[PDB]
Parts: structure tokens; C-alpha cells; sequence
């Protein structure tokens, strides 16, 4: 079924590979060749899970989990039974987030707009990555990755942070979190301000752009405006996982001792190290 | 246990919150159509909500959604295959008959106003005090196709006074008309202005503003649509 | 050319806005005119309005400020250098414990602190009440001041009602930038690991989501930019092709879509509920759950 606008948009062409071969939908779903190769992937990625579970002994979505290959494999190769699985779902998974990246790029094609969105996602996607695939080569080991299950993901965001002391204190980390706090600060707003302008006062005419430019004009002296706003939270949003993948990337290579004592860089400074009094002396 | 108590309490409000959400992203386009424009069968599990009605500004009325779903156009495209799913094939020109990634919509033909009920989008010859404040002014560069071809020149740009910012260039062509190009697919450079999705022999058929000193949400839509849809229909003609 | 950037600018006279039901003696002249920010958002300045309530916020803001502060140099002993030196490291701390919740600390070992705090809590609820007005002012809807209280929810539980409840002021967040990570880590250990806490799973959820959610909307605004995508109140009230080909967008991705008003809907509410939920995992913690660890073994 189509949503009442939709057929006249439904037309051939767009696809990166396959020709005419798998443009079409399924309900809502466009496919493409794209499609086909995330359905195959997800699906055996799942089904590696599936069974992973059985070897694991378990069946509960909250105890189902898939840990890498332990420190002692390095890069090599696992028995399935421990590390393998997680190795060819890993695969699995970097198979089937490029594949939907390439198939929005198709979607953006065929609907003639620009490629903002896949390009987008491919930060998270690089995210995943420099976990899975980037840190851990760069550290010699399969097994500094996380495994995949609900909760034991985070058992390994707990050990991994208090390795280096209160994680807190990792600079590209702070730079992180205030991208995440500031995006989710310009969400609510933006939110607020359209619905604001969209659904004014009972029995009021909708508001208009010049309305809500004057609001936030009275309120903190500036309005960045429409266009502004939304490569504002494009740009918080993207860089959030920037610093993010960044503070990991250089946590247990370029730095691996405690995370508090690098800011000791600053306190030695030769002009103010030395002089009595504040804190540090 | 009050935290048991609350936490179970906020998934039913969740799961409450979630259908308020899908249904009021139901006011649009709803219900689903099969390929002929008939009702489909299965329209999912969630109903149309209550109608809403927003009073729009400066006279121009209301709107009421959900509410009947019209094209108010005709669609020249054809189905390709016998049964569901399938791409519609253009039955005659798609940048002409406004399909596919040359899609418009029959917005209403009047120009879009501001606050003050003055026209929001204005060429900047007549908007006053507005003047170009930073980077290369485009206005008297020739313009230029993906087929690398002089397509005109720029004669002015149509600028949003409220948000005050460039909206449009206006393209003066071979025979002294002129068409807007949309800003977002130009590339201004320090001798030309460069437009990827249409070689040069595509510039006459943008569709045209009736009246010269504003443009009409309508317009608006043919002009974009017309301009989006080169970049599939005039990809033969891309170096 | 992505619309990241602008490729020029265009200025004309100061957009002085709307009137509605605004007291224009209030609103200052426009400010100046800055082109770096007018290459990403809008370039001018000003006016701001600062009626009585304004000077109110702002006058306590920058004295709750000014007290962290004076505090900071005396800690550096009136030193310069030792104060840039040390900046991250001093803090304005709550009272100790055995003064509960009086006020009968001496300044310097908790009464400065219930000082900065006044001023802070007044700076907060009278912009809140700032947010308000000024929509009302203009006939706009209250959404900003609705979802603004959520973010207030979350900084009064964590300073005034969760204190309250637990009989003490030493249980509030230190004014430092070192201090209130080290607190924020201790509050943690001593609940038996927030990661157990399921409202903060949620905050987590939320806050992961709301940039999720901004990128493809953010994203999905720019690639519709070519079709007037932006303005969207008028995409609101009269469907154009850049709302459609979004929505379809999302359609033909993931099965299902938004619209243009709707859009905003899933929005306030990812980020809302960031510090909606967040707040209650804190308000709950130490008053009714000591660890999360244990409580969550008898899953209640
Ligand atoms: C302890 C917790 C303490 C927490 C304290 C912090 C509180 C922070 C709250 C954040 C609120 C943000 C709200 C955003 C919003 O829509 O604001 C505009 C909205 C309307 O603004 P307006 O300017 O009056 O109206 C302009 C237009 O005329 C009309 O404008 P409009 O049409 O755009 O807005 C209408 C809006 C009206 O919005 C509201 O009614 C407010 C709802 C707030 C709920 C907050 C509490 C939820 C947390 C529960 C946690 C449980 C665990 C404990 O409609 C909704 O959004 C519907 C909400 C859907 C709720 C789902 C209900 C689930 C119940 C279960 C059903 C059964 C399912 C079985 C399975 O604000 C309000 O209605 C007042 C809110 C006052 C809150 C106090
Ligand atoms: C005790 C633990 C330590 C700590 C240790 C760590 C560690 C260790 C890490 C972080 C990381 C992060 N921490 Mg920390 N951190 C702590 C305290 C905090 C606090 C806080 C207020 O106290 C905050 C706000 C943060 C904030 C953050 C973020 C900056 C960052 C997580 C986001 C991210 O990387 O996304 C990136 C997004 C992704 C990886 C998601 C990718 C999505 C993929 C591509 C798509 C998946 C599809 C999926 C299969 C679903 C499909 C099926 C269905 C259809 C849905 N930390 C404490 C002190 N922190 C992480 C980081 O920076 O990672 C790079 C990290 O590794
Ligand atoms: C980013 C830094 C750390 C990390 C730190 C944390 C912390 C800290 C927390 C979570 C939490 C979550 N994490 Mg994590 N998490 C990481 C990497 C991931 C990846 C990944 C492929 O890289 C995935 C898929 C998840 C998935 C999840 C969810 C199970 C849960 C809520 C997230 C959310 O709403 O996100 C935003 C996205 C959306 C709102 C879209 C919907 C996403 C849905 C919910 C994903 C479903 C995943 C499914 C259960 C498993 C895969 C399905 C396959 C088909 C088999 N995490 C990295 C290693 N994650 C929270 C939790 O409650 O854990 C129990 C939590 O507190
Ligand atoms: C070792 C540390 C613990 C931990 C301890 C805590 C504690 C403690 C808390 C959180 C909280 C949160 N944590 Mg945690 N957290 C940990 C691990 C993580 C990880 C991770 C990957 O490891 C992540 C992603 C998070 C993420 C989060 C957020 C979801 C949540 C905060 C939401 C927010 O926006 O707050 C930011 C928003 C505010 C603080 C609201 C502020 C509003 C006020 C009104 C602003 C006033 C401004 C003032 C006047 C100044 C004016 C400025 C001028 C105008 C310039 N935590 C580890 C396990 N976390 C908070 C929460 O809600 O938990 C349930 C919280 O209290
Ligand atoms: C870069 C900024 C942010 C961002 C952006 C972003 N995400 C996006 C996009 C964009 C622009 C999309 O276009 C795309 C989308 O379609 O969204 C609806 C997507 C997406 N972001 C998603 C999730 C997601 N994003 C996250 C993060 C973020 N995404 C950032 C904060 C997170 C976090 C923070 O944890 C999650 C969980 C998906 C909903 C969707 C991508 C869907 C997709 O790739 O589908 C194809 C793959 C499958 C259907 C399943 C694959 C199954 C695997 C083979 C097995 C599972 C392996 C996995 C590693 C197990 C992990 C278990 C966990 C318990 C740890
Ligand atoms: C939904 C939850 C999210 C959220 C939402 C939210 N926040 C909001 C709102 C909303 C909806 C508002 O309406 C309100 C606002 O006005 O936003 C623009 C606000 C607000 N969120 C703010 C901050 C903020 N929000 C945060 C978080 C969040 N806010 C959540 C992520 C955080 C975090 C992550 O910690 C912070 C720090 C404020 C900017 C603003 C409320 C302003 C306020 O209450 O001010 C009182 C104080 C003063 C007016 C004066 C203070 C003076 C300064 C302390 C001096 C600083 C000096 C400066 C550093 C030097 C440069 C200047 C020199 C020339 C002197
Ligand atoms: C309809 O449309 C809309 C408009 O238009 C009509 C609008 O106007 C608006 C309103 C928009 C505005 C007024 C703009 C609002 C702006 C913001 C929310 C803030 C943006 C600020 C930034 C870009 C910066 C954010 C990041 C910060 C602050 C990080 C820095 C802070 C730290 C303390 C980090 C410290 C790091 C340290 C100490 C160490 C690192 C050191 C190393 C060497 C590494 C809305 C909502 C809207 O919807
Ligand atoms: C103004 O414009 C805009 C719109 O429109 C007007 C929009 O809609 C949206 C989109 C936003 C929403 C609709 C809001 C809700 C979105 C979120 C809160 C983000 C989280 C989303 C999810 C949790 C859903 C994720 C679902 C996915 C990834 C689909 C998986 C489902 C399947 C059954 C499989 C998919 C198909 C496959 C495997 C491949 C191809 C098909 C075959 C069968 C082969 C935005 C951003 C926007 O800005
Ligand atoms: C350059 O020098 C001068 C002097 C010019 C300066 O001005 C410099 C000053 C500084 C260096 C200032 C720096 C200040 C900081 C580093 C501030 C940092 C603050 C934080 C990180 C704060 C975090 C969290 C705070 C929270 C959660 C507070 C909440 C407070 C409340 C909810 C309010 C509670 C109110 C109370 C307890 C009083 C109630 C009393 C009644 C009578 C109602
Ligand atoms: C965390 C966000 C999850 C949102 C899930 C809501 C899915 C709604 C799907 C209904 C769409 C129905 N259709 C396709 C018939 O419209
Ligand atoms: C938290 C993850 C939830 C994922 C749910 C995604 C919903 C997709 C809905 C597609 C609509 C399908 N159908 C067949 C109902 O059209
Ligand atoms: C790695 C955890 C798998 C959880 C399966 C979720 C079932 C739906
Ligand atoms: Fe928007």
C-alpha cells in the first residue's frame, strides 16, 4: 500500500548496482541490491546469534551473549564456540549497516535529494567500527571489543572506563558528552518552537517564522534561524560521535594510564608549577 | 516497591505516548492507497486520529487534518509489471509531466507572506536596503550546464526577507526571459555559476512565474521539482 | 553544494520582528551585525527584550556566578597564576552533613554554597517564567516552558528535592568542574552502579536518540533544502514536495514515516524525556533504592 502522494514518486531508476534487477518495494520497503545483500546479512547474523545461544546454553534476551575471541587469540581466527561467532557477526553486522548506508543512498537517488542522511549514519557506522575493528586491531586483540549482549555490553563500558580511573577525565570524552547535552537541549527546543508556532493559543492564527525568530530574539538576543538550526543539530549530533570515537580511539594506544593525571600537562607549566597556595601546592 | 511501581508505570505511559505520536504522524497521506488511488485493505493498526484544524494567517483560511487526499493533478506514469511493487514508468517526458524526482505538488498559487503580510520572497532589486554582505555576488555571472554550455546569465537574486537570506537566482536565457534556479542547486564560483542537474538545452523548460516580481508556493514547486529531477533525466548529457 | 554553508550572504535593515502583545519598551536596538555566524546561521544580533523579571535572572545568575568565584580566587589565595593554574580544581562546597538541612553553617564550609544556590534557584525560575511569557507575549503556544521543566526537573532533583528528602545539603552537587564529576562518579559506587538503575538505561536511551533523532531530521531537512524543506510551517499548512519526498525518504528506509508537524512531536518528546526520566532515576535513588545492583535482583 502507498501513502495517497506516493506513486508518482515510485519510478524506475536510482539504483548503484543490479540495473533494473531488484528496483522494486515490498509494502512500504524499497529494496534494491542493497536490500537484498542487508536481508542476508542480518539474517545470517541473527541466525549465527540464534545458534551462538544454544553453545552459550541459553535462550533469554537478557542473558543471550556473543563475547569475542579472549586476549591470548590476538588478530587470528576463533573456534566458533568461543570468539568465532563473534567474529563472522561482526562481519555480519559491518556488512549489513554499509549495505543500508548504500541503500539510502539508492532511496536519496531515486527521490532526487541530496545524501545528507547516509552520510550521516556513516559516523555511527565508524562509531561501531572503531570499537569492533579499529581499536582492538590497533591494541593487537579481538578481545578488547565489546560483546554483544543487552547487558554484559555494558559490564565492558564499566571495565573499559575504570581501567583508566573515573573515565570522566578523558578530554575528547568531555567534548563528547557536551555535544550530546547541547544536541539534546537544541532538540527540545527546536521541537518546542514549531509546535509553539504551529499550535498557538486556542482560537489563535498559526504563528509564523518572523514569530519565532522574534522569540528567541527576546528571550537570549540571537535566533540562528531554520536553515541554522538544522545543520545545527546536524553538526552537535555528528560531532558528538566524532569525539566520541575519537576519545576511544586514543584509550589504550596513545594513552592508557589514568585518565585524571593527564591534566597534569597544565598544573607543571614551568611559569605556575612552582608557585605556593591553590590547590595543587 | 516504589521503583518497580514507577518503572512499570512509565512503560504503559510509553507505550501510550508512542501511539499519540504515530497516529498524529497519520495526518498526512492517510489512509493508504493501492496503486490505483482505491483504499488499501490493510491500513496497520493504528487509526486516523480526530481531525485538527489550524487557522492560517493574513485570510488565506483553514486547514483541516486528516482530510480527503487528492492529487489535484494528473500523474503520467504507467504500471510495468501485473501485480504489486513494481516501478511506473513515465508515459511521456517525466522533467515535462512533473514525475519521479521531477515531482511537484499543487501547493496553493499564491506567493508565501511574511509576517506583516508582505511577500516573503522577493527579487533583491526590489527589496530595500538588501544587498549582498559576504562572498562572491553571483548577480552578472554566466551560468553554465553539466553539458559545460552557457545556459544565461544571473539578473538578480531572490532573496527571503524575513530569514533574510538567498532563496533563488534569477537566470536571464539566449532569448531574454528568465527562470529560477533554487540556490541549493548552484554552485556559485569566481567566474560562473555552475548548475550539475541540468545541461543548458534543459533551461527553457523550467517552468515559468506568471507574474515577474513574485513567485507562488506553486511556482516554487515546479521550478525545485523541475531542477531535482535533472540530476536522473539529464544524466545522458552529464560529462 | 551540501547547505552546510552558505555561498552568500544578504543583509537589508534590522529585523526589529513582531509586535503582537509585546511591551516594546523593553526590547533593546538591534545589536551588531556578525558575518562568521551569518555563514551558518543568521547574522544579526539582537534586539533582546529584558523586562523586570529579565534583570531579576540575570543580576541572580551572575551573582551565583560572581560567589563561585570569589570563593575560587580565595582558594588560589588571590593569585593569578595559582587561579588559572588550579581553575578546574577548586570547588564551592555544600555543607557537611551534621548541619542537615539548617542554615546555620559558617560561610565558608557550606553557608557560601546555600548562598550561590539562592541566587541559582532564583536565576532558573524566573527565566522559566522569562520562557512563559515571552511566548505568551506573541500568542505562542507554552511548549518551550513545558519542555524546559523537564530539564529543571533533573537539576532540582539533584540540588534541592533529593537533599530535602535525604535530610541534608551534603547531598547536593558541588559548584566545581573537577568536583562535580568526582560527585557524580562517588553518587554511582555508593548506589551500587547507575548502570542497574533502569531510568538511567532510559536517560541513556533518550539521549543516544535525541542525536539519532537530530541527525536524521537535521540531515533529512538539508537534503529537502532544494524544495523549500525549511520553511516548515508553511510545509504544515500546505504539503509541498519536500515534505513528501522526506517522508518517503523514511517510507522506503525503515516502513514508516513522519510528518512535517509530527517530525517535532518525536522530537520534543526524545529530548524531554531524557531529563524526565533521568530526574526520577535520580529523585529514587538513596531515598527509596540503595543499590541499584540489589534491587535489581529481586527486580523490584
Ligand atoms: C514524577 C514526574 C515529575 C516530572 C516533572 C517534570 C514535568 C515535565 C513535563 C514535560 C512536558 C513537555 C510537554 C510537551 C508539550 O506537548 O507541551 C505543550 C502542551 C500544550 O501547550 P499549550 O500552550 O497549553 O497548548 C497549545 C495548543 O492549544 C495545544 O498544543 P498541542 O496540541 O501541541 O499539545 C497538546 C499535548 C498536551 O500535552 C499534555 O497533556 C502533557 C502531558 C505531560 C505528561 C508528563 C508526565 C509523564 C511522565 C509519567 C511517568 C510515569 C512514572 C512515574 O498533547 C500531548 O502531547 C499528548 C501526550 C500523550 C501522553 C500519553 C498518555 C499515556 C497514558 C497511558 C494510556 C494507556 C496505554 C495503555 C498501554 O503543554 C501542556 O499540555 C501542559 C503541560 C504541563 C505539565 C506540568
Ligand atoms: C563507568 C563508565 C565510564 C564511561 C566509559 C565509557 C566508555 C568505555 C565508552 C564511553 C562512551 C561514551 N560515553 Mg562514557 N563513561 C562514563 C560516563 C559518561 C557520562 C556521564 C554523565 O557520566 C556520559 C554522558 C557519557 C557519554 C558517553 C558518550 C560520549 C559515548 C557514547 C556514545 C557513542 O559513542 O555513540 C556512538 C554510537 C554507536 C557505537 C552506535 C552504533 C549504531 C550502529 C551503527 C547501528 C546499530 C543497528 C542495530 C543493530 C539495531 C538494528 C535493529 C533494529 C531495527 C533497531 N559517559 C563513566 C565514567 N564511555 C563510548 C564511546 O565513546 O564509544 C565510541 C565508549 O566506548
Ligand atoms: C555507545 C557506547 C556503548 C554503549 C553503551 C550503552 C549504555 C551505557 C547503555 C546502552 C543502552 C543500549 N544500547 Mg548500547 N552501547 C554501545 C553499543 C551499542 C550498539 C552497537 C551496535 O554499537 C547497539 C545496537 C546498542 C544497543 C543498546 C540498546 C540495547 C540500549 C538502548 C540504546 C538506544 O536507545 O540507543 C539509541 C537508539 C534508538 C532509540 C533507536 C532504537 C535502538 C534499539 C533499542 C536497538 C535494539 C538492539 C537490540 C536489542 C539488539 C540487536 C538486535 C539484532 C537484530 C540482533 N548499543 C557502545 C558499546 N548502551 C542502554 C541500556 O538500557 O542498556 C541495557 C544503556 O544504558
Ligand atoms: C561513573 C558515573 C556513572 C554515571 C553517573 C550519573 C549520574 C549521577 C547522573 C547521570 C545522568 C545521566 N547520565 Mg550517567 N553515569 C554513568 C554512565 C553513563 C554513560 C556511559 C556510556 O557510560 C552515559 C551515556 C550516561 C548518560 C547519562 C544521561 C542520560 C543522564 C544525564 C542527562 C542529561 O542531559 O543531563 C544534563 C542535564 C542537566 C544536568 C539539567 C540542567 C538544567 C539546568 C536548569 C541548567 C541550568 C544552567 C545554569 C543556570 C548555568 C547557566 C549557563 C549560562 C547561560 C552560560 N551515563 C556512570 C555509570 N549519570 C544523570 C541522570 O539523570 O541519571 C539518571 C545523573 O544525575
Ligand atoms: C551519527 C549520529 C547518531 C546516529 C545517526 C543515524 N543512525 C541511523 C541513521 C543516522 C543518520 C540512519 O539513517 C539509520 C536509520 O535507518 O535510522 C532509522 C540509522 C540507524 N541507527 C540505528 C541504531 C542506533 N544508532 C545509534 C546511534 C546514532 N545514530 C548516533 C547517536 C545507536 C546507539 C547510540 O546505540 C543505535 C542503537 C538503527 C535503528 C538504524 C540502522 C539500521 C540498520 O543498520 O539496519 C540494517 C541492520 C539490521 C536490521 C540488523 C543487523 C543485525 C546484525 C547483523 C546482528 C546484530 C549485531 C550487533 C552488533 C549486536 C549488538 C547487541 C547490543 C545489545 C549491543
Ligand atoms: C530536555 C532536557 C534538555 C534541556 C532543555 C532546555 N534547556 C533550556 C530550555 C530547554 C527546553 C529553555 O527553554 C532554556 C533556554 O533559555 O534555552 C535557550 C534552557 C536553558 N538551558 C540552559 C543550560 C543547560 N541546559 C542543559 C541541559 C538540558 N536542557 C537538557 C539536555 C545543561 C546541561 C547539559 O548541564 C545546561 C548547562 C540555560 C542556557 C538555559 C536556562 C538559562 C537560565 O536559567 O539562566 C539563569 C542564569 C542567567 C540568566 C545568567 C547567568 C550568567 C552566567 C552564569 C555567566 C557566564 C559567563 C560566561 C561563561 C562568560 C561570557 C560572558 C561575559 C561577557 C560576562
Ligand atoms: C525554527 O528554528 C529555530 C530557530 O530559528 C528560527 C532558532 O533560532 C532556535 C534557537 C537557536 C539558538 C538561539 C542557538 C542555540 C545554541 C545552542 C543551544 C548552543 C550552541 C553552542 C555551541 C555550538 C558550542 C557547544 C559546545 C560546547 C559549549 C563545548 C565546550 C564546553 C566545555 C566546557 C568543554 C571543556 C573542554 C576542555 C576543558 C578540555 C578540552 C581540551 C583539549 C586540549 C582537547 C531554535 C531552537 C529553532 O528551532
Ligand atoms: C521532516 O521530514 C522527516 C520525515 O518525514 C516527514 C520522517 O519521516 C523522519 C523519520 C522520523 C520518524 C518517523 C520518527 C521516529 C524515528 C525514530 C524515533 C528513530 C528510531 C527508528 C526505529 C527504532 C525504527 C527502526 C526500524 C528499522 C531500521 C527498519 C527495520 C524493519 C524491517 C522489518 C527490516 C527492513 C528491511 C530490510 C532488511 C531490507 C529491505 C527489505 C526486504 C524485505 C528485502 C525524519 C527524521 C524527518 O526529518
Ligand atoms: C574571573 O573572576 C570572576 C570573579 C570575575 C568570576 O566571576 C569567576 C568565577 C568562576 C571561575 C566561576 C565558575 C563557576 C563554576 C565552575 C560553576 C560550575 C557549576 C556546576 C558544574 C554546577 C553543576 C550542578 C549544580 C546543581 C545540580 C545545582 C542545583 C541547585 C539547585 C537545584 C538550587 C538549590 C537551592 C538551594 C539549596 C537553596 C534553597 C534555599 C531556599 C531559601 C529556597
Ligand atoms: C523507538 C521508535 C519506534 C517507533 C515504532 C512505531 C512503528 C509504527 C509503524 C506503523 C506504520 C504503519 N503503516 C506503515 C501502516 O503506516
Ligand atoms: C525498537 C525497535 C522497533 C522496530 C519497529 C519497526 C517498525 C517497522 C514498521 C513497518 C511497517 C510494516 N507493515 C508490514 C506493517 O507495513
Ligand atoms: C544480543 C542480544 C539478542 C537479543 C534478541 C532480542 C529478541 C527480539
Ligand atoms: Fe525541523
Amino acid at each position: 500500500a502507498l501513502l495517497s502522494f506516493e506513486r508518482k514518486y515510485r519510478v524506475p531508476g536510482g539504483t548503484l548496482v543490479g540495473g533494473n534487477l531488484f528496483d522494486f518495494w515490498v509494502g512500504p520497503f524499497y529494496v534494491g541490491f542493497f536490500g537484498v545483500a542487508t536481508f542476508f546479512f542480518a539474517a545470517l547474523g541473527i541466525i549465527l546469534i540464534a545458534w551462538s545461544a544454544v553453545l552459550q546454553g541459553t535462550w533469554n534476551p537478557q542473558l543471550i551473549s556473543v563475547y569475542p575471541p579472549a586476549l591470548e587469540y590476538g588478530l587470528g581466527g576463533a573456534p566458533l564456540a568461543k570468539g568465532g561467532l563473534w567474529q563472522i557477526i561482526t562481519i555480519c553486522a559491518t556488512g549489513a549497516f554499509v549495505s543500508w548506508a548504500l541503500r539510502e543512498v539508492e532511496i536519496c537517488r531515486k527521490l532526487g535529494i541530496g545524501y545528507h542522511i547516509p552520510f550521516a549514519f556513516a559516523f555511527a557506522i565508524l562509531a561501531y567500527l572503531t570499537l569492533v575493528l579499529f581499536r582492538p586491531v590497533m591494541m593487537g586483540a579481538w578481545g578488547y571489543a565489546f560483546p554483544y549482549g543487552i547487558w554484559t555490553h555494558l559490564d565492558w563500558v564499566s571495565n573499559t572506563g575504570y581501567t583508566y580511573g573515573n573515565f570522566h577525565y578523558n578530554p575528547a570524552h568531555m567534548i563528547a558528552i557536551s555535544f550530546f547535552f547541547t544536541n539534546a537541549l537544541a532538540l527540545a527546543l527546536h521541537g518546542a518552537l514549531v509546535l509553539s508556532a504551529a499550535n498557538p493559543e486556542k482560537g489563535k492564527e498559526m504563528r509564523t517564522p518572523d514569530h519565532w525568530d522574534t522569540f528567541f530574539r527576546d528571550l537570549v538576543g540571537y535566533s540562528i534561524g531554520t536553515l541554522g538550526i538544522h545543520r545545527l543539530g546536524l553538526l552537535l549530533s555528528l560531532s558528538a560521535v566524532f569525539f566520541s570515537a575519537l576519545c576511544m580511539i586514543i584509550t589504550g594506544t596513545i594513552w592508557f594510564d589514568q585518565w585524571v593525571d593527564w591534566w597534569q600537562w597544565w598544573v607543571k607549566l614551568p611559569w605556575w608549577a612552582n608557585i605556593p597556595g591553590g590547590i595543587n601546592g | 516497591d516504589l521503583a518497580s511501581l514507577a518503572i512499570y508505570s512509565f512503560w504503559i505511559f510509553l507505550a501510550g505516548l508512542i501511539y499519540y505520536l504515530q497516529t498524529e504522524n497519520m495526518r498526512e497521506g492517510y489512509p493508504l492507497e493501492n496503486e490505483d488511488g482505491t483504499p488499501a485493505a490493510n491500513q496497520g493498526p493504528f487509526p486516523l486520529p480526530k481531525p485538527k484544524t489550524f487557522i492560517l494567517p493574513h485570510g488565506r483560511g483553514t486547514l483541516t487534518v486528516p482530510g480527503p487526499e487528492s492529487e489535484d493533478r494528473p500523474i503520467a506514469l504507467a504500471r510495468t509489471a501485473v501485480s504489486e511493487g513494481f516501478p511506473h514508468a513515465p508515459t511521456g517526458d517525466p522533467m515535462k509531466d512533473g514525475v519521479g524526482p521531477a515531482s511537484w505538488v499543487a501547493r496553493r498559487d499564491l506567493p508565501e507572506l511574511d509576517g506583516h503580510g508582505h511577500n516573503k520572497i522577493k527579487p533583491m532589486k526590489a527589496a530595500a536596503g538588501f544587498h549582498v554582505s559576504a562572498g562572491k555576488n553571483p548577480i552578472g555571472l554566466p551560468v553554465r550546464g553539466c553539458d559545460l554550455e552557457i545556459a544565461g546569465k544571473v539578473v538578480d537574486i531572490w532573496v527571503d526577507i524575513p530569514e533574510q537570506m538567498a532563496r533563488f537566482l534569477e537566470v536571464e536565457l539566449k532569448d531574454g526571459s528568465t527562470r529560477l534556479l533554487p540556490m541549493q542547486m548552484v554552485k556559485v564560483q569566481s567566474n560562473r555559476v555552475h548548475v550539475n542537474a541540468l545541461s543548458s538545452d534543459l533551461f527553457a523548460g523550467i517552468p515559468t512565474i506568471k507574474s515577474p516580481t513574485e513567485v507562488t508556493l506553486l511556482e516554487e514547486d515546479k521550478i525545485c521539482g523541475y531542477v531535482a529531477g535533472g540530476l536522473m533525466y539529464a544524466a545522458p548529457k552529464r560529462k | 553544494y551540501q547547505n552546510i554553508f552558505s555561498q552568500v550572504q544578504v543583509r537589508g535593515p534590522a529585523d526589529l520582528g513582531m509586535t503582537e502583545d509585546v511591551n516594546l519598551a523593553n526590547r533593546s536596538g538591534v545589536g551588531p551585525f556578525s558575518t562568521l555566524l551569518g555563514w551558518f546561521g543568521n547574522a544579526q544580533l539582537g534586539p533582546i527584550y529584558l523586562g523586570s523579571l529579565g534583570v531579576l535572572s540575570l543580576f541572580s545568575g551572575l551573582m551565583w556566578f560572581f560567589t563561585i568565584g570569589i570563593w575560587f580566587w580565595y582558594q588560589a589565595g588571590w593569585n593569578p597564576a595559582v587561579f588559572l593554574r588550579d581553575l578546574f580544581f577548586f570547588s564551592l562546597e555544600p555543607p557537611a552533613p551534621e548541619y542537615g538541612l539548617s542554615f546555620a553553617a559558617p560561610l565558608k564550609e557550606g553557608g557560601l554554597w546555600l548562598i550561590a544556590s539562592f541566587f541559582m534557584f532564583v536565576a532558573v525560575w524566573s527565566w522559566w517564567g522569562r520562557t512563559y511569557l515571552r511566548a505568551q507575549a506573541l500568542g505562542m503556544g507554552k511548549h518551550t516552558a513545558w519542555a524546559f521543566l523537564s530539564a529543571i526537573w533533573l537539576w532540582m532533583v539533584l540540588g534541592f528535592i533529593r537533599p530535602i528528602l535525604m535530610g541534608s545539603w551534603s547531598e547536593a552537587v558541588p559548584y566545581g568542574i573537577f568536583s562535580h564529576l568526582d560527585w557524580t562518579n562517588n553518587f554511582s559506587l555508593v548506589h551500587g552502579n547507575l548502570f542497574y538503575n533502569p531510568f538511567h538505561g532510559l536517560s541513556i536511551a533518550f539521549l543516544y536518540g535525541s542525536a539519532l533523532l537530530f541527525a536524521m531530521h537535521g540531515a533529512t531537512i538539508l537534503a529537502v533544502s532544494r524544495f523549500g524543506g525549511e520553511r516548515e510551517l508553511e510545509q504544515i499548512a500546505d504539503r509541498g514536495t519536500a515534505a513528501e519526498r522526506a517522508a518517503l525518504f523514511w517510507r522506503w528506509t525503515m516502513g514508516f514515516n513522519a510528518t512535517m508537524e509530527g517530525i517535532h512531536r518525536w522530537a520534543i518528546w526524545m529530548a524531554v524525556l531524557v531529563t524526565l526520566t533521568g530526574g526520577i532515576g535520580i529523585l529514587l535513588s538513596g531515598t527509596v533504592v540503595d543499590n541499584w545492583y540489589v534491587w535489581g535482583q529481586n527486580h523490584g
